[PDB]
């Protein structure tokens, strides 16, 4: 089976580009929702607000 | 059985076993260069890819 996959061959690259391109694309997706700022602020010990 | 010399000269015997290949052809129809697929991951991911 897999040496009659194999001529077909392009097919499931093109699947698995498709969905690599998804992840990249989620990651993406996390990083510019989250990752506004970078400069990691911390709350101060005092919570007089 | 004795009276006799040999020259010098050497081969090399290897055993053929059923493996995936990818292979490269020039502008003029040769091969020029081959990939062993399931060699190691690199050469994995040039088959993959
Ligand atoms: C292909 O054939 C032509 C004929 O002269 C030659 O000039 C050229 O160098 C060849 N190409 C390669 C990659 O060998």
């Amino acid at each position: 089976c897999s040496n009659l996959l194999l001529q077909y061959g392009s097919f499931c690259t093109q699947l698995n580009r498709a969905l690599t391109g998804i992840a990249v694309e989620q990651d993406k997706n996390t990083q510019e929702v989250f990752a506004q700022v970078k400069q990691i602020y911390k709350t101060p010990p005092i919570k007089d607000f | 059985s004795s009276g006799w010399t040999a020259g010098a000269a050497a081969y090399y015997v290897g055993y053929l076993q059923p493996r995936t290949f990818l292979l490269k052809y020039n502008e003029n129809g040769t091969i020029t260069d081959a990939v062993d697929c399931a060699l190691d991951p690199l050469s994995e991911t040039k088959c993959t890819l």
